């Protein structure tokens, strides 16, 4: 009867609307994900029942760049959190910002960016995660992930 | 003024009996298709980095764009860059500066 | 009888105690920030029922900084969560702390600051957010929240 | 009844598996930390009953650096929330990363990092926090916390 | 050890029964003031590059500040920035 | 297969009804002890500053190491940084 979920990014364990919307989320239960009464689709929550939900992203930025010549270098690292109503257009909930280092000395980032709140949503409703500099998200399940759960 | 199937005009929100649309307040807030919104979208109010092309409208946000000398595009739309001064060594403006593009630089051909 | 709260800054959608206490979120019923069995004042939730509470809040330092002259541009952007009980002063419960680049080639800085934790409070305790750097505060209502549920 | 647990730092208050485990929280309740239905061991949390659990900790990296002679500067705080289970090794749930800045003029750094998910937990089931470079974590309370609650 | 209308003097601390008033260890806790708490505020602790300036009194926090050579301000109340004083650049 | 006593050996989980004991996908999934996970842990995936000293087999997972020029270190494991080897910098 509990209604939560959180899926991570497909592409395997760690070593032992503007952006662009990421898709690569799991959609099944997993040792790290599961969807309980809330599914995936297309990279999207979809919510069954209405209510308050806290939804959240962790998103990891990692790089090692190389200073690139005859070119600006710097970076906006955004994680938008959107949602689809029965209306048109996506409409944004949340996004969290970063900019990499401006030292001519930097090997590499790592930027790791959570963002969570709480935002009443509708049957059918459907939400999702967008991201800027996606070629430089980490994938793996436990460096980013989606989740939202209800709360009351 | 009327709910057309439970669905509002541009410009207007639904209440929260269904019974009636309401109109956005211009220059606070919105909405640019037909819904049932209980609450119309706000209005985006511009930056010190902006200037507002276009106002805020009761069925259209408003626009804000970059400064003069100023760019946002794909992957940084949070905040406008500065377009470089001159090209990197042996290219050549291909583009010029604009609220959506740095200047444009190629090599030499001929 | 579901307890939590959301409430956004203030100043317009985004584009399609130590420090000082931010006393500018929303407040009234939108479509991204309500209040349930929970009310604002001056800037502060207030406590209805007791119980344990995860408190959040994300706060946007984003400026568009000049290296100054007579002056040192470090900048210590930190975001302090406060609660107001039956005690005569202020009592802080989380503090989250990040710094600007070094670098004198820094041309403008972005970075989203959130925190969240569970703390027990008592009917009419009030809590709310401070910040350094309130000048660099973005309050679009998707950058900058305030909220907390019910959790036991 | 309430399946829920925050547990901070010791060292006191603010003036007014991969890396290593933090074993330092308070296992007690005071002012600032609690623990319900759920217990502390050796810096890990001990899971009573089995179900979603949403998990986060925060972890404050400040130092007062000195670019050092003989060695590199640059820094990767990361924080990882790893789960034993019935099964012999440790098993990273979440993780979050950070860089120190490159630039040769950093006087300093402030780096709360904070993160945190939904799991399925069952009995006996125990998770803890570890990090690199642990000589540079804060532990007064309000800077470094972890805690978890169940959902449904 | 018992509380004058509910409160407890400063230095002290309520009972969970709500019976007397137990005073808080010496740098370690606190109450500056007429409470209630069921605890009494842990004390602050300096840190390198700090230099205690009073005592976490039993009826006052600890008080710290910078080094000699570094100060604080109202915006960066979390690090010490390298006449300079406690409190502000040369 | 099945388990014994509620466990599967390495190279398997256990089903969720708890009767059988599934394989682990080569080069996919393993696991490296008995268990009663109900998912074979995902085997890492080496990165673009990393080697493949050995591939992913049921039992055993990856092994990627930092290439030859930079390194790795246990405050230092996110990334590889540039006598150096891939565990100690020079
Ligand atoms: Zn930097």
């Amino acid at each position: 009867q509990r209604v939560a979920a959180h899926i991570t990014g497909t592409r395997g364990r760690s070593n032992t609307a503007l952006g662009r919307k990421i898709n690569s989320w799991e959609s099944s239960r997993s040792g790290h994900s599961f969807l309980s009464n809330l599914h995936l689709r297309n990279g999207e929550l979809v919510i069954h029942e209405k209510g308050f939900y806290y939804i959240y992203s962790q998103t990891y930025f990692r790089f090692q760049e190389e200073i690139k010549e005859n070119t600006k270098n710097d970076k906006q690292m955004v994680q938008y959190i959107y949602k689809y109503t029965s209306y048109p257009d996506p409409i944004l909930l949340m996004k969290s910002a970063r900019n990499s280092c401006w030292s001519k000395d930097a090997e590499y980032g790592l930027y790791s960016i959570y963002q969570g709140g709480i935002f009443e949503l509708k049957e059918n409703d459907r939400i999702f995660v967008s991201v800027t500099n996606e070629h430089l998200i980490d994938m793996d399940h436990e460096a980013s992930f989606f989740g939202a759960f209800l709360v009351g | 003024s009327s709910p057309s199937e439970g669905l509002c005009p541009p410009g207007h929100h639904i209440s929260e009996d269904g019974r009636d649309c309401i109109s956005c307040k211009y220059g606070q807030d919105y909405s640019t298709h037909w819904n049932d919104l209980l609450f119309c979208l706000r209005c985006t109010r511009c930056d010190s980095g902006e200037v507002e092309l276009s106002p805020c409208t009761t069925t259209r946000n408003t626009v804000c764009q970059c400064e003069e000398g100023t760019f946002r595009e794909e992957d940084s739309p949070e905040m406008c860059r500065k377009c470089r001064t001159g090209c990197p060594r042996g290219m050549v403006k291909v583009g010029d500066c604009t609220p959506w593009s740095d200047i444009e630089c190629v090599h030499k051909e001929s």
